[PDB]
RNA sequence: AUACAGUGAAACUGCGAAUGGCUCAUUAAAUCAGUUAUCGUUUAUUUGAUAGUUACAUGGUAUAACUGUGGUAAUUCUAGAGCUAAUACAUGCAAUCUCGACCCUUUGGAAGAGAUGUAUUUAUUAGGAUGAUUCAUAAUAACUUUUCGAAUCGCAUGGCCUUGUGCUGGCGAUGGUUCAUUCAAAUUUCUGCCCUAUCAACUUUCGAUGGUAGGAUAGUGGCCUACCAUGGUUUCAACGGGUCGGGUCCGGAGAGGGAGCCUGAGAAACG
């Protein structure tokens, strides 16, 4: 069966195809979520450590947790309501064309795809306190310098693109919580001067 | 029907708008609002078919939004708002105030009204009750609640609202010899004294009302609405005076 | 012995199941939450279960509700839901005419006979009075309903027509149950007495009057049951106390305490699995499982929320209990026997399992009661081993003190 | 007293008739 | 009166067994309105009538109705008898006709075969009663 | 601890005769952080209905509690008090503890007693060292402060009003339940 | 499936009416809440409008008031004694308003002996009656608030007249 | 535009999809026409009133579109990785008013005394409006798997100064508690042109009539359950039989079969 492994780490992934019968014996029978040895699995992946997350099987229908049989079954799946639909067990067996597989801790030698290579991640810290914390930068630090910025080329044309910070304080922050305040404090006053001046009203009358 | 309607077919909508029977299949229906659907002229009909200002609802709704228009002092952008009875229309830029007041015939009639006397409104005081924290409060039949009223003040009674502040500079009580206007039955729109008030407890009260002619008819209290002393109205009343 | 909780809660008994709901999002990191395997979806009601049973091809289960009150049905072989069906009130017994989940008939609260087909409600009939407890006799098409009247009803599935009811000398029929083997209808009164009626006559073959020494209370049957021998007999009382009577003689062969003061509310014959010599006897809160020839106690199921109703698959060591609780427990013994044909890889997971284990041993006593008895001056003592709110004596120390008391 | 059943009537029932149909085996002891 | 599995009371009034201070229970009553005189049975009886029209929680509102009185075997219930003459135009003629209106009488009215009463409409107190009884004549 | 069980908790795990009440020969161990536990929630603010609700809670199980435990529970609130110095000396207050902060506390304290008073009523276990004389010296406080202060300081001024209110409420509703 | 509607009854002549229209939502009923004693278990009920209920389907604790003295504890309950409409209800421990139950003597005996001292003294005489109850360990209490719609079990301490009469009703 | 800033595919949120349209098989107070009530109820929206009781602003307890790796004959079929946001989802914070000595000044200052959300449920106390209330409203004691009481957005940059970007801010949008108003909905009072006795009994034969308690309801109500009383209509025609409504408009009913569920203010939804 083809092994779709990924190294979450560097965020790599690969597939590799296997055909001796043997390190797949060593597959066969375990669970998600349980870990196997990569020696077994082959000289390679000797000290690695190989944590299963799903597959699908010669018919495409995939792998589920928590279902412990090695076949099909129509289950009740949600995404309210939730579709009867077919879904593979979760128990690995020879049925199955292709399984997934997390690194969880390297071995000795590097595999060419996976460990050597690296895949940046595609959007960083938008909200404030996540630049914070990705920077670790101290409360008197403004966020606005350590912004990340990329850089984007159209011919001869270059331009720094910046995301928008949410959850900023700015000066339009304070004035709006201000005026709030201020109105309800507005309106506490104008309803005791009503209330007063009914009162005087009453007190004219009697 | 399942819930609400939504749509007004022409022949269906009141009569009193004269809608062109050869301009389409539907009328438009008159948004929830101060005035109920059957006593409400909304400001599409009354600006386009009435004033003659715009030839189409398009151009009411490009007038709307340009905020020319102010229904009791404040500006209104919907197109089907219903404005009723003793609701002031302004627009500033052809500089003219109108007061919604039926005619003889029944009908809303275009009176044009100066600006002094366009600064206020009146309104029949349906309701009087106390709100919460016992403040004492009146419900008018346009639906402003007015907070804090005069304690003299009871149901029937009308109101002098200025229009800029919401609240109550003058009332009248609801007693003989006072000038009323009817606002239902088949007397709509004449003009009159009260004269006698049968009262039957738990049942439909009515009012005899005599004109300046003498001639007296009978109304239900409902469509009763004080509108001043006698000989001297607090608004400026169509041509006719409300005769016959 | 080795007891597994397949499935059930596995909260404190103070801490509610509905905050684990709540909890569920914050924990939702925790490795525990994935690792935990569910044998069939949505094995669970909405607040809580009434009954449970297993139909005899062996593929379904159906189960019955508290709110909306409901009627599940699972299909073992794919480990899922089937149907769910609303009813109108609420469900006290009810068993599966068919083979399979297509057939049922359901004695509700409102005293009303609600007879489920496979596509819907197929019709509601009412009996004269409330009903308590439900039996099939598959040789005569004539079912029994218990009533809270001396009298006890009769409908006739095969002519579509009420019989003419059997008459009882006592008020009140809490169980009723019929012996395969001979036919033999045993009912159980409120008071201590069990009236036995012949099926192909209409007669009152005799009446057993239980009889127990230790305890002067009265006390009422709750349940019975006929081993599929054709010869013994098991009694509930609702003093907790489990008789097995051989039907010949009118001693009771053996009287076993199951100590916490609690009504029987179900008793099953182990004989499928093996064995055959083994017996439970389920309580509101403890299931435990003993030998018919000896009294010793072999396993005990102690979960942490009220047992409503208990049943066993036969032919396996697996056990279902309707609970108070949001989920319904699952428990597997395997010295009993394999496990099921569809938990085939049960066993593969077996040291994952919670294998959860003093309790059954004793018999439980409250603080009134040890003041009823006069042994206020053993508080302390190593024969006072105090637990909750009561103390635990030997069961043979409390028939001592009992009888001298 | 008849209303709600609780006087027992002993009609043929349609929709439950021939619901089930009695063994012909009858009880495995002669 | 309290003849009955659960004990009747004025639902909201309140008798302090504390306090004793005197031995009539405290009774709650209204006035109708209508200008009808609420009687005095009903003000210093003892019965407990939630429908009661004077001491109930039941409000007279809407048409108000006479009849004769022609049966009274139902519990606090009567039946009245209203007659009319309805007019056939095809023999240009009258003839006369009756409609039995059932009406709800609390035990502070006395009302015998045939009498004149008064009713007055109220919200539905059962499947047919629409109506309580609140003059006898 | 947890906020939705707390109602409950109380009601079912601390009510006397209750079922899963401690048992007497574990009291000694339990109790002394129940007393904690509870204290702590008698800090929260009661801004709404149902933190109105919690903190009557913590006051309304007191009485559950023995007396030599209740006695114990007034001495973890005056624990933070300084008092001894004051009967020490000649009925002396010290500049330096007249701040906010202290009052702070002071009203804390007081807020307390007067709670519990409430609660227990003539049942209240009154000691002299746990209860009495924090109470009194606090109203020695509120005399100190508010002719010493300057104008100025309003809102340290408030405080101390409002300090001489409840102490004085308190010191009339000692008297009268006990 | 429970509906209200008036139309498949008969008529007051006698008519069997017709079948006119299929069932509607707005003539909704739905399945009664069996509310018994045990660790309080709700279910929320999505009803007309925004509004919202709750349905009582287990409970233990509830709000009691003294009304002599007019106070208020929550007390636990013990079980169902009397019930007015039907037995069976007071058989299974079914909770229900104008239900008799056995509550907690507890939190009144702790709040009297501390109001008054004692276990002067003519204010604190009470009903002969209630001070055996509470000799006993558990007061006679009526549950005035509806479980199943509501969601809580509120009532008040039984006294007076209500006392006698159910005393000699049960 | 060194946080973004013009325009904007994609996706997440919000609002709407119960209007409109189309066919007439059914049924003779069933709907329906007029007429009455809701002191017996729910109500998106509009309109008008209405909440002083870590903060220079919290978390992922977070994922979409998107980057990448695959399975399958295969679909608006799919699993394993890797991101990131809110009006999505969770969490959450030094004032006013009375009585007012001193009667000091007689508007006035003022020692001190006090008092201080909303919502659910129950218990208890007080009681301007209608013919009439256990109405409106307020208070006391507790209760709550219990709420709500702006961590929001556009445009503009004024007034102060104690020059810190210190304090104080203009016009709007979106929200939110309760009441009223409007659009509605549901029940409901009375009146209402066929032939009929060769249709004289019908109901009570799984509530018929009524009381009381409970359950359900948005509520009244045999609407449904328990117990109890034996009633209710009819020769003035009950019961039964035969023969779309009203005035293009207004109403009524209906769209694989039957059973069950789901959201929503409104549906037993043409989903
Ligand atoms: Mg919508
Ligand atoms: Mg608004
Ligand atoms: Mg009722």
């Amino acid at each position: 069966m083809k092994l779709n492994i990924s190294y979450p780490v560097n965020g790599s992934q690969k597939t590799f195809e296997i055909d001796d019968e043997h390190r797949i014996r060593v597959f066969f029978d375990k669970r998600i979520g349980q870990e196997v040895d990569g020696e077994a699995v082959g000289d390679e992946f000797k000290g690695y450590v190989f944590k299963i997350s799903g597959g699908n099987d010669k018919q495409g229908f995939p792998m589920k947790q928590g279902v412990l049989l090695p076949t099909r079954i129509k289950l009740l799946l949600t995404k309210g309501e939730r579709k009867r639909k077919s879904v593979r067990g979760a128990i690995v067996g020879p049925d199955l064309a292709v399984l997934a597989l997390v690194i969880v801790k390297k071995g000795e030698q590097e595999l060419e795809g996976l460990t050597d290579t690296t895949v940046p991640k595609r959007l960083g810290p938008k909200r404030a306190n996540n630049i914070r914390k990705f920077f670790g930068l101290s409360k008197e630090d403004d966020v606005r310098d350590f912004v990340i910025r990329r850089e984007v080329t159209k011919g001869e044309k270059t331009y720094t693109k910046a995301p928008k910070i949410q959850r900023l304080v700015t000066p339009q922050r304070l004035q709006r919580k201000r005026h709030q305040r201020a109105l309800k404090v507005r309106n506490a006053q104008a309803q005791r001067e009503a209330a007063a001046e009914y009162a005087q009203l009453l007190a004219k009358r009697l | 029907a399942r819930g609400p309607k939504k749509h007004l077919k022409r022949l269906a909508a009141p009569h009193h708008w004269l809608l062109d029977k050869l301009s389409g299949c539907y009328a438009p229906r008159p948004s929830a609002g101060p005035h109920k659907l059957r006593e409400s002229l909304p400001l599409i009909v009354f600006l386009r078919n009435r004033l003659k200002y715009a030839l189409n609802g398009r151009e009411v709704k490009a007038i709307l939004m340009q905020r020319h228009v102010k229904v009791d002092g404040k500006v209104r952008t919907d197109t089907t708002y219903p404005a009723g009875f003793m609701d002031v229309i302004t627009l500033d830029a052809t500089n003219e105030n109108f007061r919604l007041v039926y005619d003889v015939k029944g009908r809303f009639a275009v009176h044009r009204i100066t600006d002094e006397e366009a600064s206020y409104k009146l309104g029949k005081v349906k309701k009087v009750q106390l709100g919460k924290k016992g403040v004492p409060y009146v419900v008018t039949h346009d639906g402003r609640t007015i907070r804090y009223p005069d304690p003299n003040i009871k149901v029937n009674d009308t109101v002098k609202i200025d229009l800029a502040s919401g609240k109550i500079t003058d009332f009248i009580k609801f007693d003989a010899g006072k000038l009323v206007y009817v606002t239902g039955g088949r007397n709509l729109g004449r003009i009159g004294t009260i004269v006698h008030k049968e009262r039957h407890d738990g049942g439909f009260d009515l009012v005899h009302i005599k004109d300046s002619l003498d001639n007296t008819f009978v109304t239900r209290l409902n469509n009763v609405f004080v509108i001043g002393e006698q000989g001297k109205p607090y608004i400026s009343l169509p041509k006719g005076k409300g005769i016959k | 012995v080795s007891v597994y909780q397949v499935s059930g809660t596995n909260v404190s008994r103070s801490l509610p199941d509905w905050i684990a709901k709540k909890r569920k999002r914050q924990l939702k990191n925790d490795l525990e939450y994935q690792n935990r395997v569910e044998l069939i979806q949505d094995f669970e009601f909405s607040e809580a279960s009434n009954k449970i049973k297993v139909s005899r091809d062996g593929q379904y289960c159906m189960a019955t509700g508290t709110y909306k009150p409901q009627i599940h049905v699972y299909d073992f072989a794919n480990l899922s839901l089937k149907f769910d069906r609303h009813t109108d009130a609420e469900n006290v017994d009810f068993t599966i005419l068919s083979d399979d989940w297509t057939k049922s008939v359901h004695l509700q609260n409102d005293r009303s006979i609600q007879f489920q087909n496979k596509g819907g409600l197929h019709y509601t009939t009412r009996i004269p009075k409330f009903g308590r407890s439900l039996v099939y006799n598959k040789v005569n098409c004539d079912l029994y309903v218990g009533a809270s009247g001396n009298e006890l009803y009769r409908l006739n599935l095969e002519k579509g027509r009420f019989l003419n009811p059997f008459k009882l000398d006592t008020e009140g029929v809490n169980h009723v149950s019929i012996n395969e083997v001979n036919g033999l209808l045993a009912a159980g009164t409120e008071t201590n007495v069990v009236e036995f009626w012949d099926p192909r006559s209409r007669s009152r073959v005799s009446k057993l009057y239980l009889e127990n020494n230790i305890d002067n209370r009265p006390f009422q049957v709750t349940t019975t049951s006929f081993r599929n021998d054709g010869l013994t007999f098991a009694c509930g009382t609702s003093n907790g106390y489990s008789y097995i009577y051989d039907l010949r003689t009118s001693e009771p062969s053996i009287i076993k305490d199951q100590g916490y003061g609690f009504d029987i509310k179900k008793i099953i014959w182990l004989d499928n699995v093996g064995t055959e010599n083994k017996i439970v006897t389920c309580d509101k809160r403890i299931a435990k499982i003993w030998d018919r020839l000896d009294g010793k106690a072999y396993a005990s199921m102690e979960p942490s929320v009220d047992i409503n109703d208990i049943e066993h698959v036969p032919g396996t060591g697996m056990f279902f209990t309707a609970n108070e609780s949001i989920p319904m427990h699952t428990y597997y013994i395997p010295s009993l026997g394999p496990s099921p044909r569809w938990c085939s890889f049960l066993d593969s997971i077996t040291e994952e399992l919670e294998e959860k284990p003093v309790y059954s041993n004793y018999r439980f006593i409250t603080r009134d009661d040890v003041k009823k008895l006069n042994l206020t001056h053993l508080v302390g003592s190593r024969v006072l081993r105090a637990y909750m709110h009561g103390f635990f004596i030997n069961t043979e120390l409390y028939d001592k003190v009992s009888l001298i008391a | 007293k008849a209303s709600k059943g609780r006087k027992l009537n002993y009609s043929v029932q349609d929709p439950i008739a021939n619901y089930e149909a009695p063994i012909t085996s009858g009880y495995k002891w002669s | 009166v309290q003849s009955e599995r659960a004990f009747q009371k004025q639902p909201h009034i309140f008798n302090n067994p504390k306090v004793k201070t005197s031995k009539r229970t405290k009774r709650w009553y209204k006035n109708a309105g209508l200008g009808f005189k609420t009687p005095k049975t009903a003000i210093e009886g003892s019965y407990i009538d939630k429908k009661c029209p004077f001491t109930g929680l039941v409000s007279i509102r809407g048409k108000i109705l006479t009849g004769t009185v022609v049966s009274t075997k139902m519990h606090r219930t009567i039946v009245i008898r209203r007659a009319y003459l309805h007019y056939i135009p095809k023999y240009n003629r009258y003839e006369k006709r009756h409609k039995n209106v059932p009406v709800h009488v609390s035990p502070a009215f006395r009302v015998q075969v045939g009498d004149i009463v008064t009713v007055g409409q109220c919200r539905p107190i059962s499947k047919t009663v629409r109506f309580n009884v609140v003059k006898v004549s | 601890l947890d906020d939705t069980l707390f109602k409950d908790e109380i009601t079912t795990f601390l009510t006397e005769n209750g079922s899963q009440s401690i048992k007497a020969e574990d009291e000694k161990v339990v109790m002394p952080y129940v007393l904690r536990i509870f204290f702590g929630r008698a800090q929260v603010p009661p801004t709404s209905g149902q933190k109105r609700s919690r903190k009557i809670a913590v006051i309304s199980v007191l009485p559950n509690f023995k007396k030599p435990y209740i006695n114990d529970f007034l001495s973890l609130a005056s624990e933070r008090l300084d008092y001894n110095y004051f009967f020490g000396n000649s009925h002396q207050i010290n500049s330096s503890k007249a701040t906010l902060k202290t009052i702070r506390r002071m009203t804390g304290f007081v807020n307390i007693v007067n709670s519990t008073l409430s609660v227990l009523r003539t049942n209240f276990p009154l000691h002299t060292n746990s209860v009495l004389q924090p109470l009194i010296y606090s109203i020695a406080m509120a005399y100190y402060v508010l002719d010493t202060e300057s104008t100025e300081e309003v809102h340290l001024r408030k405080m101390a009003s409002n300090l001489r209110q409840q102490g004085l409420k308190c010191l009339s509703s000692v008297f009268e339940f006990v | 499936g429970i509906s209200r509607d008036s139309r498949h009854k008969r008529s007051a002549t006698g008519a069997k009416r017709a079948q006119f229209r299929k069932k509607r939502k707005f003539e909704l009923g739905r399945q009664p809440a069996n509310t018994k004693i045990g660790a309080k278990r709700i279910h929320s009920v999505r009803t007309r409008g925004g509004n919202k209920k709750y349905r009582a389907l287990r409970i233990e604790t509830g709000n009691f008031s003294w009304a002599s003295e007019g106070i208020s504890k929550k007390t636990r309950i013990a079980g169902v004694v009397y019930h007015p409409s039907n037995n069976e209800l007071v058989r299974t421990n079914t909770l229900t308003k104008a239900a008799i139950v056995q509550i907690d003597a507890t939190p009144f005996r702790q709040w009297f002996e501390a109001h008054y001292g004692q276990t002067r003294a003519a204010s604190a005489k009470i009903e002969s009656s209630v001070e055996s109850q509470f000799s006993a360990g558990r007061l006679y209490a009526c549950i005035s608030s509806r479980p199943g719609q509501s969601g809580r079990c509120d009532g008040y301490i039984l006294e007076g007249e209500e006392l006698a009469f159910y005393l000699r009703r049960l």
